[PDB]
């Protein structure tokens, strides 16, 4: 079974730091539940945890994805399927992905079926989430844990399993992931085949995570400072000759532009540069173009 | 000689041979997991995943078929596709299906999920279904496969072989293993040109091997086959060869020259007719724009090319959203056109 | 235990509000056997599926109301229209004379050749069965079927008419609501008494009480004040300092970009701007928006919306 | 019960069908020699296809019409097996009929039949033309298959234009004695856009409804964004006057009027307007562009106001 | 006296050597004839097959030909429409029997003649569940079958067609050429007394795609409306106007003039927008230019709302199309034409284009010994260096032709068909192909 549910709670005010949502989690027994938060937090876990509680271990609760591709009309659909201890609950993960026409269908199929089985709303956003839903529901939001919790676990888990990894490694694997317990533990188990145990380095990190190397981003800068075209051109080249996504370029390049002391004009034009870009590449432009015109861009906002 | 000097085992790889372990480390431990395989085409994904195969399964990898499986879309307008298969897995390419890939995944998944169901005993309790050319599916088949992957996550492993994972959905990154294959130096060029030529027994000198890795730009693929080209013209290999290119590589550069040569009507028409003539040779509009864009920026100066940069990538973006590539390259040649004339005159 | 919504349901047909127009008019029909088919179209909550209801007890009675009258949803499924629809229209009522009533409800999900179908299928028997379609876009019902009936749109409730009904509502029950929790609550609704009476409901059985504050938190809406908060960390600070500060209050609280954009925009038209300077907000906020809509990184788009207000 | 003015009033000859004049000449011309082809008479709702058709099966019939013709709506079988043995059997029969007649198979809404029926349907098209004529109709001329098309004359049918409309709406109101006025005759005219039935209909049913005939009254019956506001909305777009036309448009907003409405009234009354050439074309631009990205799904008043605020800069 | 008879079958083909399509030495309908006379030696390089497969656009002469031709050999054929049930069942129920049995019109005709044989019309119709598993008994039939089935399809390149064409010998009908249809329409015109100009005749073939019973429709509408007493080409010749449209068009007539044909109209105006000269830039280069460019622009506009209105069926948004490709550029190219509206072009190569694609996806699928990509570049630069690998030999040794073809063809997995389509598909510009630049080549087809 791999880790990120091996090391999951299994009880309820067992290990989640969230108080205020493990003490009402007790009297569940506001008909439905609501958990918001980023992702990684033990949205699922609570819930799982609080079910394996009440129904118990034989007593096996349908959980399935808002975001289907099949529409919103099997969805409701398989929820009256799974209607026919007094109820069931079924969780909808992802459901912030929902339309407001889409919530609205949920609406009354969670309504008409509101006297045997109990809804439980995971997502992001309680924003996102219409206002019936939302006022039906009972909110609770998940808060990733401290960094310093976050390196504790993962040194639990890597003495549990063996894996012999510098603690700079941990620092950089909760870094490279950031606030993210679920990814770093997947990554944690999923850099330790790659190795068989001999020794998991910042570069095995740093491939896994798919984070193009601090490097490539001050060569970017350093290109588009001061220099021609041909320059760009040639930094472009190597980077996608290299595999780096634009996606990660583009993130880390915003990262770096943000918190830099560019001037407010200077980061406002490249920040919206930026935005096009993402959005360009999201639309399947391609990745080559997109960053020759960003690097552009960039450019003629630097050097001048 | 492409496909006779590719290697078959992952110790027998000649570049990334850390990466190299590592996969064969990876395949050695118990649960293989969803692969992820990418990078820029033409570096060795293939080979790296049809090693990956070997590892794992016998040789009985090898002895593959051709099936034509028909599609049957939300109407009557059928359509084949092709599974190249073996006896422990399957490569289809879900994405010639136009816009129906949402149905291919779901029930390609479904039969090898339950063909693996019928007695599979050989090495391993799971099949592969490598799914090529994963980055043009569709949001809502990428959508379809991510459920169908965790559906039949007992039964059957996804290798995922795309390039420049950018378009695919972060659902789909959260579960598969990244594996990151970089395009090979140009030392590393270099040097499995030597072994092939050595193997081959030929006198590939040094000053040659290094002008086919030059322009190859990082491609082993089109390194390869340039040695091999260079050879069935002129097998005594001197420093100064006339190594040849593909047609449409000429086709698309005289394409650009005649765009730069001349800025009136009577040739943008003359360019929309070589535009159809690339077009027809099924040849991706995406290439085109980037091969007339880096030839054209050979032929303006530094300070339009930031101009010509930004409308290459605007038109290939926009191209990306309609359906007939034409306009958009005859739109982006016209716009260079009435650009670079206004820039030359003046 | 019983929602408010049915509770206090419109039995009769003079019992509905803000429609007196149309309900007369429907009356007149009722009363001269003139009765067209009927096109109700409009948001949801607002009256439709009850008006008919209303219509049909006063038309039908309440034994013959299983023989007479097709209660069809039409977002279950081309084979409803030439099956139980032309099976239901074209015979008789064995003992029962007079017309047949059809309420195909969500009429616009169905696909255009079923409308054609059933356009035909209307045309045909238009003397033994009364078809009432219901739905919310008029726009997706095909031309050629919209045609054949008669056409009420039944806008949203203006809040003078449906604080009343929710006064009557208060009083009848024991809701101790505040002055302008009862504003908080219309302006939620958004002129819809389902809405309205859920939200109420809800809230003074979660909480206990009703107020500006409690209705914002039982229905997790972006608090005015918050969003004046980012409004100014955006007009009045430097551009990191305003990242940092509009991530933290994003994450805090659950937020998306898409509701501090729309209350962003809302702000924009209240304050006072040059009103060249709120053309170019409004164009780039209304440039985020579409961005958003493809499914991009929102740490890049928030970034955007900050460059746009940096304009000042 | 007494039946519509839709019905009451249906041209029962085709030289009562106002709708295209060269089209109606020629299917006089095959009601007068008599031996018509495969006609698929395609166009858009309510300008009169199956008025059409069935006028020209009559007139060349006569009192055969019962006996040689064949009609097979939307709301009936026409399946594979249906188009196998019904429509066969039809074509095979014996019916001796004039000279140059032949019997008509009426194939109503011809786009709502499947691939499979209309390929079934090719073969006994062509075989037995010397007897059996075939008259479809559609909307999409498009949805019918390539080999029906190649055995039938497609003949096109276009909208209507405002004249003929309000000819045949005085025709009925002169039978009928219907007080009017000519903003009413307006008001109806822009609700119709060309559909002939849809006039009729809205006709009737303001009649009905209120009796006179008034602008005020039309608009009360059909209730779309007035077209005034919308004309008074795009004229302070004009004068660059955003915080003006905001208010406009956040007052149809606060009705309820669908986005895809208020912009389906922008674009007919942005078309017919007294602004410039070059900025009447600018202003189209970009109120297609926000169209598009409304029908993609993008449909918050924010893109209203991004729309508002792109025609205000236009013009400075 | 009224005639009781169209015109498709007043001037139908009544011989054989009255098929407009094809008159040639080695045409669709004479070399059906060659495999039909000789087909008793089965039971051209089709000799092989116990079947025919005629297939091609619609309109062009499939079943008349297959008519003609069973009738002139004094055969006698039982046609299978589609709108005959060609289930499996009741396929081998009613066909399975006569396939190996004499027919009765061999013994009692009213001269008497054997060689009876089947025509399979419309093979492309037994689809959906009402003909289940029709094709399948097909093949099953012409595998073990004693007289000619004639099978004719209507396009070879479908998903249920690709498994039978291995078994017939595969005859492709071409659309005939414009002059050809101009000759004979001529003729009929003549015949029926109607005078047309022969430009106008031109424009009715070119308008229905050079579809012999459209074209004769249409003749029969055009005479129609003659004794009455606007089309694609005059359309799109209106919108490039100036001098006449100035009061008499407004924004309602020129988006009107998209609403006539809406389906084709925005490819006429691309296609035609190039040849004109606006009046507005005065030979000024600079300008002219400039306004092809913002033409360009509109019609890229035009094409992304195309490409939103075919998705989801959603035909609001016509007039906004009606906007950006054929209005707009109205404005911006308002000058004069200069020659002709001539056709859209694009259709043609679109066809074009899907033929390549499945060519090389072809020739790619033989090549999966350890390496392939499904259509890609990547397989258009293997199929650039094989067609060079296999001209080399016999480019520089007639000896070596032979053995390097075969070495290769065999290695790779090829056939003759396949190096047929590896050579003319590699053709850049109309470049002839690098194996007709003579005396090898005869015995290289006949030793393969
Ligand atoms: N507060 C917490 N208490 C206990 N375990 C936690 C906590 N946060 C994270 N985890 C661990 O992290 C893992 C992931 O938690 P999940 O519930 O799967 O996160 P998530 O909400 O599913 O994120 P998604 O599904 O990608 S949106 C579990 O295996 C837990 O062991
Ligand atoms: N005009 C009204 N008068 C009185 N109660 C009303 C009125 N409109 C809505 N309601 C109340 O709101 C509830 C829902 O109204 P419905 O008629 O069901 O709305 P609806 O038009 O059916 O919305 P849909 O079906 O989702 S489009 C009813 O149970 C009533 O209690
Ligand atoms: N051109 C016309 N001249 C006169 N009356 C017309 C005309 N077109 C429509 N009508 C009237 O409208 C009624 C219905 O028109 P139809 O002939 O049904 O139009 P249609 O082409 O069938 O529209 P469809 O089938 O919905 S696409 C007729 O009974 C006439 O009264
Ligand atoms: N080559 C031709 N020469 C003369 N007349 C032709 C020719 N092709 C077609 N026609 C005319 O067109 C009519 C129909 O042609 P067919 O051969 O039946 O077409 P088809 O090839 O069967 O097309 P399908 O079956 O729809 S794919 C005939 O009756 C002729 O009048
Ligand atoms: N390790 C290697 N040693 C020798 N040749 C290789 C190696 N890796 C790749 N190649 C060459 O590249 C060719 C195909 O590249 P491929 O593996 O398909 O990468 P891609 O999938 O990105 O095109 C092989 O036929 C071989 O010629
Ligand atoms: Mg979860
Ligand atoms: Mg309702
Ligand atoms: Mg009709
Ligand atoms: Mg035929």
């Amino acid at each position: 079974v791999p880790w990120v549910e091996k090391y999951r709670p299994k009880c309820v005010d067992e290990v989640a730091f969230q108080e205020e949502v493990v003490a009402v989690l007790k009297k569940s027994l506001e008909p439905n539940l609501l958990f918001y938060g980023p992702p990684g937090t033990g949205k699922t876990s609570t819930i799982l945890a609080a079910a394996r509680e009440l129904f118990g271990p034989e007593l096996f609760v349908l959980e399935l994805n808002a975001s289907d591709e099949r529409g919103i009309q099997v969805v409701r659909e398989k929820v009256k399927n799974f209607a026919q201890p007094p109820f069931k609950i079924v969780i909808l993960d992802e459901a912030d992905s929902m339309t407001s026409a889409a919530q609205a269908a949920l609406r009354r199929t969670m309504e008409k079926e509101s006297k045997t089985t109990r809804f439980c709303l995971i997502c992001n956003y309680v924003s996102r989430i219409i206002e019936p839903l939302t006022s039906r529901c009972s909110k609770f939001r998940f808060k990733p844990l401290s960094d310093k919790i976050q390196q504790q676990r993962l040194l639990d888990i890597a003495k549990k399993e063996n894996v012999k990894i510098s603690d700079e490694g941990i620092a950089y694997l909760v870094k490279v992931s950031e606030g993210d317990l679920r990814k770093a533990i997947t990554f944690l188990q999923s850099a330790t085949r790659l190795t068989g145990g001999k020794e998991i380095t910042e570069k095995v990190i740093t491939d896994i995570a798919g984070v193009i190397p601090a490097e490539k981003i001050d060569g970017v800068f350093a290109a588009c400072q001061s220099g021609s075209f041909d320059k760009l051109e040639a930094v472009v080249k190597d980077l996608i000759d290299e595999g780096h996504a634009a996606t990660q370029l583009v993130n880390q390049l915003h990262d770096v532009v943000v918190e830099n002391n560019l001037s407010d004009k200077q980061k406002s034009i490249i920040t919206e540069k930026l935005a096009e870009v993402d959005k360009c590449l999201a639309d399947g432009a391609d990745e080559h173009l997109q960053l020759i015109s960003l690097c552009a861009t960039v450019m003629q906002q630097l050097s001048q | 000689w492409v496909d006779k000097y590719r290697p078959c085992s992952l110790g027998r790889l000649d570049y990334h041979k850390e990466q190299a372990a590592q996969l064969r480390n990876l395949v050695q431990c118990g649960d293989f997991p969803h692969l992820l395989v990418y990078g820029p085409s033409g570096a060795g994904k293939k080979t790296r995943i049809m090693c990956i195969l070997r590892e794992l399964y016998g040789v009985g990898v090898e002895k593959l078929r051709i099936e034509h499986q028909t599609i049957t879309t939300p109407s009557k307008k059928k359509i084949e596709i092709s599974t190249i298969a073996s006896n422990y897995h399957l490569e289809v390419n879900p994405s010639d299906a136009g816009n129906s890939d949402r149905v291919v995944i779901q029930e390609m998944l479904k039969t090898v999920a339950q063909s693996q169901q019928l007695e599979t005993n050989s090495q391993r309790d799971f099949k592969v279904v490598l799914l090529t050319e994963v980055d043009k599916l569709t949001k809502d088949a990428q959508h379809a496969l991510r459920r169908t992957m965790e559906k039949y996550m007992s039964t059957c492993r996804l290798i995922l072989c795309c390039n420049s994972t950018s378009k695919v959905i972060p659902p789909i990154r959260s579960r598969c293993l990244a594996v990151r294959v970089p395009a090979p130096s140009i030392e590393d060029i270099c040097h499995v040109l030597s072994t092939v030529c050595k193997k081959e027994g030929l006198n590939l000198p040094s000053q040659l091997a290094h002008r086919l890795a030059e322009k190859s730009c990082r491609n082993l693929r089109k390194a390869l086959l340039m040695c091999e080209a260079c050879r069935v013209q002129q097998y005594p290999f001197t420093a100064d060869q006339e190594i040849p290119e593909t047609d449409w590589e000429v086709y698309l550069r005289e394409t650009a020259n005649a765009i730069v040569s001349q800025q009136t009507p009577q040739r943008l028409l003359e360019v929309r007719g070589r535009l159809y003539e690339l077009l027809t040779h099924c040849i991706p509009p995406e290439i085109i724009m980037k091969g007339l864009l880096s030839e054209l920026l050979h032929n303006c100066d530094g300070q339009l090319k930031g101009e010509v940069a930004q409308m290459a990538a605007y038109y290939e973006h926009r191209l990306q959203l309609g359906s007939k590539a034409i306009y958009h390259l005859e739109a982006f040649v016209a716009k260079f056109m009435a650009l670079y004339k206004k820039f030359m005159e003046d | 235990n019983l929602p408010w919504v049915e509770k206090y349901r419109p039995q009769t047909l003079n019992d509905l509000i803000s429609h007196q127009d149309i309900l007369s008019t429907i009356q007149k029909f009722i009363n001269e056997d003139r009765l067209p088919h009927l096109l109700l179209y409009g948001p949801p909550g607002t009256g439709k599926t009850s008006t008919i209801l209303a219509c049909a007890k006063q038309l039908y009675k309440d034994k013959e109301f299983g023989s007479m009258v097709l209660e069809l949803n039409a977002s279950d499924d081309i084979d409803i229209i030439r099956g139980p629809i032309l099976s239901f229209a074209s015979t008789r009522t064995i003992f029962k004379k007079g017309f047949k009533l059809v309420i195909l409800d969500e009429a616009d999900a169905m696909t255009q050749d079923a409308q054609n179908a059933l356009r035909r299928v209307i045309e045909k028997f238009t003397e033994n069965t009364r078809f009432c379609l219901i739905c919310n876009y008029l726009s997706k019902i095909i031309p050629a079927l919209q045609s054949r009936c008669t056409r009420f749109r039944f806008g949203p409730l203006t809040p003078e008419l449906m604080v009343p009904r929710l006064e009557h509502v208060v009083e009848e029950e024991k809701v101790d609501i505040s002055e302008d929790g009862m504003k908080a609550l219309v302006t939620l609704s958004s002129g819809d008494m389902r809405r309205a009476l859920n939200i109420l409901q809800s809230t003074n059985m979660a909480f206990g009480k009703v107020t500006e504050e409690t209705v914002y938190t039982c229905t997790g809406h972006p608090l005015k004040s918050d969003i004046a908060n980012i409004l100014d960390w955006m007009l009045n600070q430097d551009f990191t300092t305003a990242y940092r500060n509009i991530t933290e209050l994003k994450t805090l609280k659950g937020l998306a970009l898409h509701d501090i954009l729309t209350e962003i925009h809302l702000f924009v038209h209240r304050v006072d701007f040059p009103s060249s300077v709120r053309i170019h907000l409004l164009t780039k906020m209304a440039d985020i928006e579409y961005r958003l809509s493809v499914g991009t990184n929102e740490k890049i788009q928030l970034s955007s919306l900050i460059a746009a207000f940096q304009v000042t | 019960y007494e039946l519509p003015w839709v019905e009451k009033y249906r041209p029962v000859k085709l030289n009562e069908i106002v709708g295209n004049e060269d089209t109606v000449s020629r299917l006089e011309v095959f009601a007068r020699e008599g031996n018509v082809p495969n006609i698929i008479i395609a166009g858009p709702p309510g300008t009169g296809k199956t008025t059409s058709i069935l006028c020209l099966a009559r007139a060349l019939l006569g009192p055969a019409l019962k006996d040689a013709m064949l009609e097979l709506n939307a709301s009936n079988d026409r399946g594979i097996d249906v188009v196998r043995n019904k429509i066969k059997m039809f074509a095979q029969q014996k019916v001796t009929l004039p000279k140059g007649r032949h019997k008509i198979i009426i194939l109503d809404e011809a786009d709502s039949m499947t691939d499979g029926a209309q390929q079934a349907l090719r073969r006994t098209m062509e075989i037995y033309s010397k007897t059996t004529r075939f008259a479809l109709a559609c909307n999409a001329s498009d949805k019918i298959i390539e080999p029906i098309q190649s055995r039938c004359a497609v003949l096109r049918y276009t909208k209507l234009t405002d004249a003929q409309i309000l000819t045949r709406l005085m025709n009925v109101i002169e039978k009928e004695r219907v007080p009017y006025t000519d903003d009413g005759l307006e008001a109806i005219i822009f609700t119709a856009q060309g559909d002939m039935r849809q006039a009729l209909n809205n006709l009737q049913s303001t009649f009905s409804g209120f009796g006179f005939i008034n602008s005020e009254n039309v608009f009360k019956v059909c209730d779309e964004p007035h077209p005034l506001l919308v004309k008074e909305m795009i004229q302070h777009c004009v004068n660059a006057n955003i915080d003006e036309a905001y208010k406009i448009l956040a007052h149809l907003w606060h009705l309820g009027y669908s986005p895809e409405d208020i912009i389906g009234n922008i674009f007919r009354v942005c078309k017919t307007f007294q602004m410039a050439e070059y900025l009447k074309l600018e202003f189209i631009k970009e109120i297609g562009y926000t169209h598009m990205k409304i029908a993609e799904g993008v449909n918050s008043l924010l893109q209203m106001a991004g729309l508002l605020a792109r025609l205000c800069q236009k013009t400075m | 006296k009224v005639e009781n008879l169209l015109w498709v079958d007043k001037y139908k083909p009544t011989s054989l050597k009255t098929i407009i399509g094809q008159q040639g030495d080695q045409s669709c309908a004479n070399k059906l004839l060659r495999w039909l006379r000789n087909w008793q030696k089965s039971s051209d390089d089709g000799s092989s097959f116990k079947a025919a497969l005629l297939s091609g656009p619609p309109g062009v002469g499939k079943t008349t030909t297959a008519s003609l031709v069973c009738q002139e050999l004094g055969y006698s054929y039982v046609e299978l429409n589609a709108s005959d049930t060609r289930s499996k069942s009741s396929l081998k129920a009613i066909v399975a029997e006569s396939l190996n049995n004499t027919s009765i019109k061999g013994f009692y005709s009213n001269s008497v003649s054997t060689k009876h044989a089947l025509i399979m019309d419309e093979v492309d119709g037994m689809a959906g569940n009402e003909d289940r598993g029709g094709i399948q008994e097909l093949i099953g039939l012409i595998k073990h079958t004693k007289i000619p089935i004639i099978c004719m399809c209507n396009d070879r390149n479908h998903p249920k067609i690709r498994s039978l064409v291995h078994y017939c010998f595969d005859l492709r009908f071409q659309r005939p050429r414009v002059e050809q249809i101009k000759g004979a329409m001529m003729s009929i015109a003549f015949k029926e007394g109607l005078k047309i100009p022969p430009p106008a005749m031109n424009e009715i073939i070119l308008g229905a795609n050079q579809d012999i019973r459209q074209v004769l429709h249409n003749l029969s509408m055009w005479c129609a409306r003659s004794k009455a007493l606007m089309g694609p080409f005059d359309v799109a010749r209106k919108v490039f106007a100036a001098g006449e449209e100035t009061a008499h068009m407004s924004l309602v007539d020129k988006s009107d003039l998209f609403f006539h044909d809406y389906s084709i109209a925005p490819l006429f105006v691309q296609e035609n927008y190039i040849h004109v000269k606006p009046v507005a830039a005065g030979g000024d280069m600079k300008k002219h230019l400039m306004l092809l460019s913002r033409a360009a622009d509109s019609i890229c506009d035009g094409d992304l709302v195309d490409s939103q209105i075919r998705s989801k069926q959603n035909w609001s948004l016509l007039p906004a199309q009606a906007i950006y490709a054929s209005v707009l550029p109205g404005e911006l190219m308002r000058g004069y034409m200069t020659q002709f509206p001539t056709f859209p072009s694009w259709l043609g190569k679109h066809s074009s284009t899907g033929k390549h694609d499945r060519i090389v996806q072809d020739l790619a699928l033989h090549m999966s010994l350890r390496t392939y990509s499904s259509k890609r570049t990547v397989n258009m630069d293997y199929l650039s260096l094989l067609r060079d690998a296999l001209v080399q030999p016999l480019t520089s040794q007639g000896v070596d032709g032979v053995q390097d073809v075969v070495a290769l063809m065999d290695t790779y997995y090829l056939m003759k068909e396949d190096f047929e389509n590896i050579m003319e598909i590699s053709s850049w510009g109309g470049k002839p192909s690098p194996f007709s630049k003579p005396k090898v080549k005869a015995a290289f087809t006949r030793a393969y």
